[PDB]
RNA sequence: GCAUGUGGUUUAAUUCGAAGCAACGCGAAGAACCUUACCAGGCCUUGACAUGCUAGGGAACCCGGGUGAAAGCCUGGGGUGCC
RNA sequence: CAACCCCCGCCGUUAGUUGCCAGCGGUUCGGCCGGGCACUCUAACGGGACUGCCCGCGAAAGCGGGAGGAAGGAGGGGACGACGUCUGGUCAGCAUGGCCCUUACGGCCUGGGCGACACACGUGCUACAAUGCCCACUACAAAGCGAUGCCACCCGGCAACGGGGAGCUAAUCGCAAAAAGGUGGGCCCAGUUCGGAUUGGGGUCUGCAACCCGACCCCAUGAAGCCGGAAUCGCUAGUAAUCGCGGAUCAG
């Protein structure tokens, strides 16, 4: 789901953080 | 590396952001290494000459 | 009390210089933690070989800054008065911090 | 009182400390079976003992760092065998058959330029 | 697209660098360009003296430029004058305390960069190119050398058809790492165009 | 979009010409090159010829076209179809 | 369970179920099941008749939804074309709008591929 | 392999039964080096087998291979007109290898939702003599003596 | 389906090279302006850079106004060092 | 060709910090403190492998097989490209013969273009799902990079991020969460809790300036796609497949 920017995998791959993959 | 653009390169420009590097040698715009201020051609050349200090050829 | 870092490109000269400092501190009255080999920071460069096209051949260059620590505990005066009289390799940088 | 053996495998380094007794084993401050929670391969790490029949006649204080847990497994597994011999030099005879003293030379291959992967060449397709 | 620069290959094993100093990422960029401005000038101003190497050792605000030259007087100058002029013009373009010393290349027949040059001149002065080479290689082996090789490439003679001449004696083992092999390159600039001279000199197994 | 801290961006020298045209109640054609300028409600009802790389084309500014930048109304490239 | 106009499907957990309405995606749904205090995990056919009503209240009233939302998006593009702005033309000609390449791809915007003639390259045939 | 004959890889014995065949099968199950998941899909499938039959899964396994091992097959030869489909007997290893592959490949075909089951069932069915694991053995063996008219162009 | 390169076509311009393997995520290890070589428009002419030469006016240099999209164009004042 | 050089695999000597924790003293349970360099490691010099030993075949070279050994017959990988071929590539890196322009083919700027789109190919990414997807909790790397920068920790904020602010010229401080894996729970074969294109809306950051043409965050939209025709590519072991991590260029 690496294209899905609403997953941990999604942000993991885009190299970003958001709601769906936050820092700490 | 037309002459004017090597000079323009040095001209402190109207905005901080038109800052761009060229090769201190050939003037090449494109593959310029911060650290040497040289392009990947010149790097290669001077490296072999032995004129970049401590720059060995890698191998691992 | 006196701590010497040794950072240079060539590890022969770097290592040599540090022997000239382990002995300097002996013949002056002190004990020493030997020349400690700190890890070495490599800067690689990966240039396309040809000038035009041909991306599928490169050449790999590197830049190896080598690091040696040396400590002289129990630092006397006959020590310092044998250190600001040395200097023998060129491509070696010294930095001394009394910590 | 202890017997050591230093087992490494492919960017992993295992520190094996053997002390006779029950059979229990610590890696990095956890029970062996809790550290390798659901890893099948894990059991293999204690094959060096089982093949000399000293499982239970020992304990183990072990630490690993580096590699993946499996890499750590074959490193422990080495390290134990390395240790059974500092204890009993005659054990070599029993272990070398199945070659439990052998450092697996195999390791990840340098990515090479103009490949995608060290071997995986880029695709040539059509004309 | 063939052979590796015989120096950069041997570099660090059987051959040394022409600049020897340390510098962090901050300073390196410019001490480099500073060296290149030095070696830019001394190269122009000393072609008359036949110059092989320009060594640049460095401290802090200190530069030890060792210039390696065939005819060491020409560098010095009558009275001792010419050298002073350089040292000042150096410490001008550098803005540091330039320490220019001079070293007598005792035998130009075993200095590749010189052999190269001597040929290029000869080629510029319109000399016979084939002879020019055999006779250069000659002189090199005559003086100790264990192997030598010269390659002139370009519009040889007048020549619409740009070809390549070459010649060698002894062993010139470009693959053998422990082989001390001096390389030099000269560029001849001519009415018909430009030609390149490479000269390899095999000097000794280490 | 442009960060909200720094407001919107209009080139001072286009904003200039309009304020003079407003604070005098005059409706005379303007030409500029700064496509990159936002559209404050001050511009409304005016007519601005803007550069599209070749010429200045008139752009009558109505109400609903305020959030945008001028360049949106002079396309830069010419397209017909493929033949 | 008739909410917002559409019968959301029973058998499927409520946290999912609501997605099938226009203006409800994953988040808006799970926000609605908090604000009305309902275990989302329970199936739709396992609801209080009045539990359902609470859900209908919130959902139908706060957010602009269904075909009523299709309205605003539609008349939003409509605005853009009527304005005569770039994004307008791109919408009109059925091209990409947020600035993609068109020399290849760009297919979802132009539908299936209307192949045409072409020439003989590079040497002869 | 042009200079030498390639030397078969020696596998590590299974971590529960010891049979190297177990492992060989496992590897063929796994993908993307996911060996742990594989073992689990194997050994859990044994549990279902040990459950729904009572006997020992190791042996239902070691039986389901004989019943997919093809005693001979068709290979390919081209003579002087075109390509006559030639028959030829199948080695020790090639049998064992074809079997494991086919077991898995057609186990993965079955309708069952979960992997461990799909293995368990095919590993059972075939162990008896039914299911498209054997029907792709009874297929390669079919053409073995259906084109035996061309069985004189041998190698 | 999307990312890039390319053929083509289109364009005021879509800068240029690469063209079977050995061109096509290749020169580009970083195209919004810059880069930038193309196009349109407004500008400069010993010139953005080198070494000079003949004739006159000037210390060098520093700050402000006008016009302008900017570039440029016109203009005001401070300043008199060294041999 | 091989060899001399580099990296990896075993052991040695020298070396004990910013690394290390084996027995011991003290513990706020953090190797934290004492103390110690054993071990790990770091990184500079060295040893070790020769068909040397045994059996079988061979005039010989060498081949097959075994023993000891970390390693066995080039141990794995690197750097290293012969005389020449291609009138190969590049005058747009640089250099250079010759021809051409010189109030123009030179130079400055602002705007536009290199990003155009009936179409075609090349290389790749993400998928079409249950050996999967989502959410939570829980482990194990290496290599690099950073004092104009990396930014720990507190605060606001769904979040991008912003405000405050400690350490670090760095084996100390940081980037740094490694992801696959493990444990728990959800979904139950569905164009779906598969896929995440496209578009609407609202923000963030960089930058003089994000219309043409940036990335990022959040809400809503949730296209094609259910494993790919004729053809065709890669890889022979830590390889393929798979999973994350760093760097160069760089305001972005
Ligand atoms: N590098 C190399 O050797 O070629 C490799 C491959 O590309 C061939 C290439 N093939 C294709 O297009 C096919 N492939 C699929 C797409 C379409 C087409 O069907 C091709 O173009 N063939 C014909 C075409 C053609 C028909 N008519 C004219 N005038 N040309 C040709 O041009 N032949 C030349 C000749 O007749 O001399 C050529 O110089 C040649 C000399 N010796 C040989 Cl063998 N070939
Ligand atoms: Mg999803
Ligand atoms: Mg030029
Ligand atoms: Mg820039
Ligand atoms: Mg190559
Ligand atoms: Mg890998
Ligand atoms: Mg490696
Ligand atoms: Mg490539
Ligand atoms: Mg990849
Ligand atoms: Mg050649
Ligand atoms: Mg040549
Ligand atoms: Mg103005
Ligand atoms: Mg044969
Ligand atoms: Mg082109
Ligand atoms: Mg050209
Ligand atoms: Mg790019
Ligand atoms: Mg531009
Ligand atoms: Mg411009
Ligand atoms: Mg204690
Ligand atoms: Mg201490
Ligand atoms: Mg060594
Ligand atoms: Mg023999
Ligand atoms: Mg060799
Ligand atoms: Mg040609
Ligand atoms: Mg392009
Ligand atoms: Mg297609
Ligand atoms: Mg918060
Ligand atoms: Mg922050
Ligand atoms: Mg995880
Ligand atoms: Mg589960
Ligand atoms: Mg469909
Ligand atoms: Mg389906
Ligand atoms: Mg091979
Ligand atoms: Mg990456
Ligand atoms: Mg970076
Ligand atoms: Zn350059």
């Amino acid at each position: 789901g690496k294209g899905d920017r609403r997953t941990r995998r999604g942000k993991i791959w885009r190299g970003t953080y958001g709601k769906y993959r936050p820092r700490k | 590396a037309r002459k004017a653009l090597i000079e323009k390169a040095k001209r402190t420009p109207k905005f901080k952001v038109r800052a761009y590097t060229r090769c201190v040698r050939c003037g090449r715009a494109r593959s310029v290494y911060r650290f040497f201020g040289l392009c990947r051609i010149c790097l290669r050349e001077l490296a072999h000459k032995g004129q970049l200090p401590g720059v060995r050829k890698a191998s691992w | 009390k006196i701590r010497i870092k040794l950072r240079g490109f060539d590890h022969k000269t770097l290592d040599a210089s540090a022997q000239k400092i382990v002995e300097a501190a002996r013949r002056s009255g002190a004990q020493v933690s030997g020349p400690i080999p700190l890890p070495t920071r490599v800067r690689r460069f990966t240039v396309i070989r040809g000038p035009f096209k041909h991306k599928d051949s490169r050449e790999h260059f590197e830049l190896r800054t080598h690091n040696r620590l040396v400590d002289i505990i129990n630092p006397n005066r006959k020590t310092i008065e044998q250190l600001m009289t040395l200097d023998l390799p060129t491509g070696v940088e010294i930095e001394i911090k009394t910590v | 009182e202890q017997y050591y053996g230093t087992g490494r495998r492919k960017e992993a380094v295992a520190r094996v400390f053997l002390r006779p007794g029950n059979g229990k084993v610590t890696v990095n401050g956890q029970d062996f079976n809790e550290y390798f929670q659901g890893l099948v391969r894990a059991v293999a790490a204690l094959e060096p003992l089982r093949a000399v029949d000293a499982l239970g006649h020992f304990d183990a204080y072990i630490t690993v760092r580096g590699g993946g847990k499996s890499g750590q497994i074959d490193a422990i597994k080495l390290g134990i065998a390395r240790a059974l011999v500092q204890y009993n030099p005659d054990y070599r005879a029993k272990l070398k058959p199945l070659g439990f003293l052998t450092r697996d030379a195999r390791v990840v291959e340098r990515k090479k330029y103009g490949k995608h992967k060290a071997r995986r060449a880029p695709q040539y397709s059509k004309r | 697209g063939n052979k590796i620069h015989p120096i950069g290959f041997r570099l660090g094993i059987t051959r040394d660098w022409e600049s020897r100093w340390y510098a962090g990422k901050k300073q390196y960029r410019h001490l480099l360009l500073e060296d290149q401005r030095i070696r830019g000038l001394l190269e122009k101003e000393l072609y008359s003296a036949g110059l092989a190497r320009v060594d640049i050792e460095r401290a802090a605000d200190n530069v030890a430029v060792t210039v390696h030259v065939a005819k060491p007087g020409v560098v010095i100058g009558r009275g001792g004058e010419r050298i002073r002029v350089l040292r000042e013009e150096l410490a001008k373009l550098t803005g540091k305390n330039v320490a220019l010393n001079v070293q007598e290349v005792q035998n130009p027949n075993l200095s590749a960069p010189l052999v190269a040059q001597r040929v290029a001149e000869q080629i510029e002065r319109r000399f016979a190119v084939r002879r020019a080479i055999k006779q250069a290689v000659q002189r090199v082996m005559e003086s100790g050398a264990k192997g030598a090789k010269v390659i002139v490439s370009g519009r040889i003679g007048g020549a619409e058809q740009a070809r390549t001449e070459w010649a060698a004696q002894g062993r010139v083992p470009l693959h053998t790492l422990r082989a001390n092999i001096d390389y030099g390159f000269a560029l001849a600039r001519t009415t018909y165009g430009v030609l390149g001279v490479k000269a390899y000199i095999f000097l000794g197994e280490v | 979009p442009r960060s909200l801290k720094k407001g919107v961006f209009v080139d001072d020298h286009l904003l200039e010409k309009v304020l003079e045209l407003n604070a005098k109640g005059e409706k005379r054609l303007i030409k500029t090159w700064s496509r990159r300028s936002t559209i404050v409600p001050e511009m409304v009802g005016h007519t601005i010829a803007v550069y599209n790389g070749k010429q200045h084309v008139p752009v009558y500014i109505t109400e609903n076209m305020v959030g945008h930048k001028l360049g949106e109304f002079a396309p830069t490239r010419t397209y017909r179809g493929h033949g | 369970a008739r909410i917002a106009g559409v019968e959301i499907p029973r058998n499927k957990r409520v946290d999912v179920a609501l997605t099938y309405i226009y203006g409800i995606g994953k988040a808006r749904a799970k926000e609605a099941l908090e604000k009305t205090g309902i275990n989302p995990a329970t199936r739709v056919k396992d609801l209080t008749e009045a539990e359902v009503v609470r859900l209908r209240e919130y959902v139908e009233n706060t957010w602009k939804l269904e075909g009523e939302l299709r309205a605003e998006v539609a008349a939003n593009i409509k605005r853009l074309m009527d304005i005569g702005c770039y994004r307008g033309l791109r919408h009109r000609r059925g091209l990409p709008v947020r600035g993609q390449r068109t020399r290849t791809n760009a297919r979802t915007r132009k539908g299936p591929r209307k192949t045409v003639a072409g020439k003989k390259k590079a040497p002869r045939k | 392999a042009r200079r030498r004959r390639a030397e078969v890889r020696q596998l590590q014995p299974d971590l529960v039964y010891g049979d190297v065949l177990v492992t060989a099968f496992i590897n063929k199950i796994m993908r993307d080096g996911k060996k742990n998941l594989a073992a689990r899909i194997f050994y859990d499938a044994c549990k279902i087998i040990q459950e729904k039959t009572g006997q020992e899964p190791l042996k239902v396994f070691k039986q389901a291979v004989e019943n997919v091992k093809p005693r001979m097959e068709v290979r390919s030869r081209r003579v002087g007109g075109a390509n006559y489909q030639v028959p030829m007997e199948v080695s020790p290893r090639r049998q064992q290898s074809l079997a494991l592959r086919w077991l898995v490949q057609a186990a993965n075909q079955r309708p069952e939702r979960r992997a461990a089951v799909r293995i368990a069932h095919e590993l059972m069915d075939a162990a008896e003599g039914k299911g498209g694991a054997v029907k792709k053995k009874e297929d390669v063996e079919r053409m073995a003596e259906a084109n035996r008219a061309y069985a004189h162009y041998r190698w």
